[PDB]
């Protein structure tokens, strides 16, 4: 309901070409079955992520499990139930480049979408069946959840 | 009574004019209760290469804390920074002088760890 | 599998100087699966079985690895798996995962080692793997890139059991080995390591006797060779000027002189030199730079090395020329040493170059021996009129 | 796990790539491989070369473990009509049991056989000049008149009336260096 | 007269005792006219270039470029506290980039509340990597170094003096021209302020800790000057014995000093190098060079590494007693140390026949610097 | 033959047609011969540009000083008009010319 987006990924390696920023690593994931690639900006200190790990990573337009399509300003005093309490780490960012494997003859096979969470880059790159929720400069969220 | 637009120098060529007062409350202050008594820019130094100014405010602490009248003679190779900061860090400081400076204003401590020190200034 | 037939029948049939032109044209067919790769290495392997003439098959099969080894395959467990190697399972292991890694761990050295100067060595062919001495060369002779002191005699062992030790197998066993020569062989390439770690250029023209005694080996030669690319070949080298500073050029001599395989590997320095374009250097002196490579090149086509020499001479006249007065000075340097009789290839590689494109410069106060006349009165006496 | 096919065709069914892709020793535990051994005649031929190739980039103890359900998907492999994978399992059939592979591909072939008696043919005629392998830059004078005959002279293209002036080069480096060898 | 800061770059004057003059227009004609021709936000874009005046200065630079970083991450109360210093605020705080567990903003977002509009530029930092943009990451940049605004919203990149300063084609000179001119007043205002009362929290310093390298630096360097010392040594004793050769086009004392010039600039580019390679990122001489409000790279070699070679007219220090530099120094001593060459940096101090060729170099440029005003200025009215 | 193919708007094509327009559009290229004619003679005018600049600037650089920043227009265009460039376009090249 709102979810764009669904996969188990794999932490295979932590910035690897070296550590750029103290506070914020890039991790390169593979996924758990789908075959698709993501590496991904978090924050180390109020989320710490080693190597090895395993997370769930849904995209969802929006947070409320109903779909009422909020506009995107800061309001903590809302009560209604969102899906931010089955997670535990929430980014919220605009999808600002999808590029791909296309050809000007036939169709683009390998996806790749670009997402900045403020500024904390990400790009999910995998086939066209499971990133045709996206689209060009709409507002999504990230909703990880690592699991043993 | 030094005002803004009055114009100071340091020791090394480093002028500069009074932007504003505050008063001490307002003033960034340290662990202890010390305030600055002039905060001086720190784009100042990198173009100008006045390092003899950080030198001079690093032994101005080894100095002040020592309590004898330091040297500074040019040519000396008795004297270089390495001593001037292994003689600081038996006072309790940093090895090169930095010292956190909490904040005057939110009282949040500063994130960077600000250079402090006596230099000698003069008012022209 | 026909087509595979077909190209290494081409291939066989040209020879040395189609091994460059036709392999990539091989090699885009038989690394574009790896699956065809396996196919290919297989029949490498049971076609250089034999010893009548499966060294060139032996040789294809390298080049065709190279190029795995380039475009981005992981081919070394493919080249592992097919050799002997693998009867002996922990060295082949062990090389596996170097070679699966492009680098020298030390601890994997010791563990080869252990294995090797013992009463049962492994059959010598699963260290004469090309890749792995590349390995070796580029870990061991960089200008940088220092060895702890400790394993470093490890490492020369290996190496010197590795280029030169002979064997007879005599029905797949080994009677009749000998280890009499990796002594000075160790002493070689130790000395010449110790000279690439001291870094001291008047201590290099100082033991440059020495060094000259240690390229009388191969080891030592592509060494030395490996490391004057990298080290020339390092911008804003020449700075330091001797005579425009030959003296790793004359060491590029010595090297050409005392082994004659090495030469591919010897004219594509120089000849990566000759195209690199040096700044910050004068004009002149980029010019003299230039005449001190094409008398280099000279050097190379006096000691039997000739046809790729004007070959490339003729193709940097042609198509994107370089200065006409470099040309002209390798003429004049080439026709100041040769005499008749001459081989109608020589003639005919070497005609055009010299009657198109500044036919005067060659003759200004030679005098006493005739220029470039002589060179055409013997070209029409040669051929049939000149065709 | 579940709908395990479906997972080595969506891991390894990118038909625009055809090496071995990296990360195959991590996509090959036992348990996918003892996964792979009953529904090993449902997926497609290109998935199946991926994985009989991936077999072979697996250490040399993990092989050891469980070398049986690897050659049981051998076994299945060479029943398959294909000819890659046919070709593949006869390969590959040789690679857990021994560690080597197969050299004797001859039988049940007659391609083999048609390019081993051409090229046998071709090598035998083929020996004049041969081109020595890319070892043969390396090892020494005798042990290359070990391996593959004495050294090859170059052909005499021409005469030489004198030596050129890098002999004068040499002389006067060498010079130098006694020279500089007693200072 | 208390003016503002990014108005110091047209009017190139610092504070130091600089004196302004103050013109009123006394008719209301022209006031108007004033108003509508002589006003600074309609003396932004310069003619002369077609590029701005105005920029950023120095330490909202230094402070914006910290403060764009991606590992920079904001508190809900120091969130409302610099989102009450701008002037262009709707009102509405934005979704922050990190949720859960903690509502933590990103300066980005802060940013993109500066940025006015919906105006879209492609920068890139001053420390971008020019092989970058060749291979992979060429649009999810790993060190954060490609500056894209897009929507009036800045995606990503670390803003430097090549984004907000006075080149062509920056995110300044784009908010003239798309946006208004009272837009781009309101832009400048609202990066000093809110910049500024970041930089309170953050802090930023300069120090004799960020002047040191480690001494595996110390020892890099020092074998440096001992090799390339040596080697003018031994190109000296090449020249005596006259086994030096002339370089075609000029004498042999011409061509021995281009050696030895040539043979110095390449041990202070190297030394150079090597001092740069070992600031651990936080040293504060990076942060104002990579953000390029104050100073360059040679500061920071000549302040940790080597000095370097030391000029009068272009060439070395000359004989000015007879064949010697000072009396301290044997008779024609053309070496590194007799000719003016200084091997020890700022940090270490100089020797004394150092300071007085270092003396001289400064004095040929205070010289310089004192005979060009009044041929520039008479060039300046003959022209016009 | 890089400016033939990034300049000339090939019609023959179909597939490059039916993913770049809409298809009341693609077959009002197609069928008309009027519009391929004036399409030739707007790549006719962009070979006359070309040479035209090549005398102008002998020397190849193109950084040149001009009023109106277009590709930035082009982006402004596509970043209020809401794009999704994915999607094939629907505006006549008739009416682009
Ligand atoms: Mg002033």
């Amino acid at each position: 309901a709102g979810i764009l987006f669904e996969d188990i990924f794999d932490v295979k390696d932590i910035d690897p070409e070296g550590k750029k920023f103290d506070r914020v690593s890039r991790l390169h994931c593979e996924s758990e079955s789908f075959k698709m690639d993501l590496i991904l900006d978090v924050n180390i200190q109020i989320y710490p992520v080693d190597l090895g790990d395993k997370f769930r990573l849904v995209i969802a337009s929006t947070l409320y499990e109903d779909g009422t399509l909020d506009d995107g300003e800061y309001n903590p005093t809302d009560d209604r139930p969102s899906r931010a309490d089955q997670f535990e780490y929430v980014m919220y960012g605009k999808v600002y480049r999808i590029e791909g494997d296309e050809t000007s003859t036939e169709a683009a096979t390998r996806l790749s979408a670009y997402v900045s969470y403020g500024g904390l880059l990400m790009r999910l790159q995998g086939d066209a069946n499971n990133l045709h929720g996206f689209e060009v400069d709409s507002r999504v969220y990230l909703l990880m959840k690592k699991l043993a | 009574i030094p005002q803004i637009g009055d114009k100071f120098a340091s020791r090394h060529g480093q002028k500069g004019t009074c932007g504003i007062q505050y008063r001490q409350e307002d003033m960034p202050f340290t662990c202890e209760g010390i305030t600055p008594d002039i905060i001086i820019n720190p784009h100042a130094i990198p173009s100008r290469m006045t390092i003899g100014h950080l030198i001079e405010c690093l032994q101005g602490k080894v100095s002040a804390n020592k309590g004898e009248i330091g040297d500074a003679t040019p040519f000396n190779d008795a004297v270089n920074v390495q001593k001037i900061s292994n003689l600081l860090s038996d006072y309790g400081y940093h090895l090169r002088g930095n010292e956190v400076l909490y904040n005057g204003f939110t009282g949040r401590k500063i994130t960077s760890q600000i250079f402090i020190g006596p230099t000698y200034y003069q008012r022209l | 599998s026909r087509v595979l037939r077909t190209s290494l029948a081409t291939i066989l049939d040209g020879g040395e100087e189609n091994l460059e032109k036709n392999l990539p044209e091989f090699a885009k067919m038989v690394c574009h699966g790896e699956h065809t790769y396996l196919f290919a290495q297989a029949m490498m392997s049971v076609l250089a079985q034999e010893e009548q003439g499966g060294s060139a098959v032996r040789r294809i099969a390298q080049e065709v690895q190279r190029f795995a080894q380039e475009k981005g395959h992981d081919a070394s467990q493919i080249t592992l798996a097919l050799g002997t190697a693998a009867s002996y399972p922990r060295a082949c292991q062990a090389l596996g995962a170097m070679l699966s890694k492009g680098a020298l761990n030390p601890a994997d050295i010791t563990v080869l080692f252990k294995m090797f100067t013992s009463m049962d060595p492994p059959p010598v062919e699963l260290i004469r793997v090309p890749a792995f001495l590349d390995l070796f060369m580029q870990s061991l002779f960089k200008p940088g890139a220092r060895i702890n002191q400790d394993h470093k005699h490890k490492y020369i062992h290996i190496l010197a059991y590795a280029a030169s030790v002979v064997e007879t197998w005599k029905k797949n066993k080994r009677v009749s080995i000998n280890k009499d020569e990796l002594k000075s062989t160790s002493k070689a390439v130790e000395t010449v390591h110790n000279l690439c770690c001291n870094e001291n250029a008047s201590e290099l023209v100082a033991e440059l006797s020495t060094l000259y005694q240690c390229i009388r080996f191969p080891v030592v030669a592509m060494g030395v060779l490996k490391w004057v690319d990298w080290t020339v070949s390092e911008p804003r080298y020449f700075q330091l000027q001797t005579d425009h500073t030959p003296v790793h050029l004359a060491l590029l001599d010595e090297i050409s002189t005392c082994h004659q395989l090495l030469h591919p590997q010897v004219l594509q320095l120089l000849v990566k030199l000759f195209e690199t374009e040096h700044s910050q250097l004068d004009v002149m002196e980029q010019l003299e730079l230039k005449k001190t490579l094409l008398d280099r090149m000279v050097h190379l086509l006096s000691r039997g090395y000739v046809l790729p020499v004007v070959s490339y001479i003729r193709k940097c006249l042609e198509k994107l020329d370089t200065d006409i007065s470099l040309i002209r000075y390798f003429v004049t340097e080439v026709l100041d040493v040769i005499a008749p009789p001459y081989t109608s290839d020589f003639v005919q590689l070497f005609l055009p170059i010299l009657e198109n494109d500044s036919i005067a410069g060659t003759i200004k106060t030679e005098g006493e021996h005739d220029p470039v006349t002589e060179f055409i009165a013997h070209c029409k006496s040669n051929f049939i009129m000149v065709n | 796990e579940s709908d395990t096919g479906l997972w080595l065709h969506n891991k390894l069914g990118a038909t625009d790539e055809l090496w071995a892709p990296p990360s195959i020793a991590s996509l090959l535990t036992a348990a996918v491989i003892d996964n792979i051994r009953l529904c090993f005649h449902g997926l497609s031929s290109a998935v199946k070369l991926k994985l009989l190739l991936g077999t072979l980039h697996l250490p040399r103890r993990t092989v050891d473990e469980m070398k049986g359900a690897l050659m049981e998907i051998i076994q299945l492999a060479s029943l398959d009509s294909d000819p890659w994978v046919l070709m593949v399992a006869d390969i590959l059939k040789s690679f857990p049991d021994t560690g080597s592979l197969n050299l004797e591909l001859e039988e049940q072939n007659p391609n083999v056989q048609d390019i081993l008696g051409e090229l046998r043919e071709k090598v035998g005629e083929c020996e004049a000049s041969a081109m020595l392998p890319l070892e043969c830059q390396y090892l020494n004078k005798n042990a290359l008149t070990t391996l593959a005959g004495p050294l090859t002279p170059p052909v005499k293209h021409f005469q030489l009336k004198r030596k050129p002036k890098s002999a004068t080069l040499r002389a006067e480096l060498l010079q130098k260096s006694t020279e500089t060898a007693q200072q | 007269f208390r003016l503002n800061l990014s108005v110091t770059t047209p009017y190139n004057a610092d504070f130091d005792g600089d004196e302004m003059n103050l013109h009123l227009p006394q008719s209301l004609e022209t006031r108007a006219e004033i108003q509508e021709l002589a006003m600074v936000p309609r003396m932004i874009v310069t003619p002369q270039s077609n590029r701005p005046v105005m920029g950023i200065v120095q330490d909202t630079l230094t402070a914006v470029r910290k403060f764009t970083k991606r590992d920079v991450f904001l508190e809900r109360g120091e969130v409302m506290n610099l989102l009450m210093f701008l002037s262009t605020w709707d009102g509405k705080v934005p979704q922050p980039a990190i949720l859960k567990p903690r509502p933590l903003w990103t300066g980005k977002q802060i940013f993109s509340l500066i940025i006015p509009g919906h105006i879209n530029c492609i920068r890139t930092h001053s420390t971008h990597p020019d092989d970058e943009d060749s291979g992979p990451y060429k649009h999810i940049s790993p060190g954060d170094t490609k500056v894209v605004v897009e929507n009036g919203e800045l995606i990503m990149g670390i803003l430097c003096k090549k984004s907000l300063g006075t080149s062509a084609g920056s995110l300044v000179h784009i908010s003239y021209l798309e946006m208004g001119h009272d837009i781009t007043r309101l832009f400048y205002s609202n990066i000093q302020t809110v910049i500024n009362n970041w930089l309170l929290i953050e802090g930023h310093t300069i120090g004799i800790g960020d002047s040191i390298a480690d001494s595996k630096t110390y020892q890099d360097i020092q074998n440096t000057i001992k090799k390339a010392k040596q080697d003018v040594i031994e190109v000296i004793e090449k020249a005596h014995n006259n086994e030096l050769e002339p370089t075609p086009g000029n004498t042999l004392r011409q061509t021995f000093e281009n050696q030895v010039n040539r043979i110095l600039n390449d041990a202070r580019d190297k030394t150079g190098s090597s001092a740069q390679k070992s600031l651990s990122e936080y040293n504060n001489f990076k942060s104002m060079v990579v953000s390029g409000a104050k100073g360059s790279k040679i500061n920071i070699s000549q302040v940790i590494a080597v000095v370097g070679q030391q000029n009068v007219e272009g060439k070395r220090i000359p004989f000015g007693f007879k064949h010697r530099t000072l009396p301290h120094f044997i008779k024609d001593d053309y070496g590194p140390e007799s000719r003016g060459f200084v091997e020890n940096s700022y940090l270490a101090g100089l020797t004394p026949t150092e300071f007085f060729f270092h003396a001289m170099g400064g004095r040929e440029g205070l010289i310089d610097t004192a005979v060009k005003t009044a041929e520039t200025g008479y060039i300046q009215r003959r022209l016009i | 033959k890089a400016f033939e193919k990034k300049f000339r708007f090939d019609y023959t094509n179909e597939r490059a047609l039916r993913r770049t327009l809409q298809e009341d559009l693609v077959k009002d290229v197609l069928s008309n011969a009027h519009i391929q004619n004036e399409l030739e003679r707007e790549f006719e005018r962009m070979r006359e540009d070309r040479e035209v600049l090549r005398v102008i600037f002998p020397t190849g650089d193109s950084k040149v000083v001009l009023p109106c920043n277009l590709l930035r227009m082009i982006w402004n265009a596509q970043k209020i008009f809401h794009i999704n460039p994915r999607l094939p376009s629907d505006l006549h090249p008739i009416k682009v010319v």
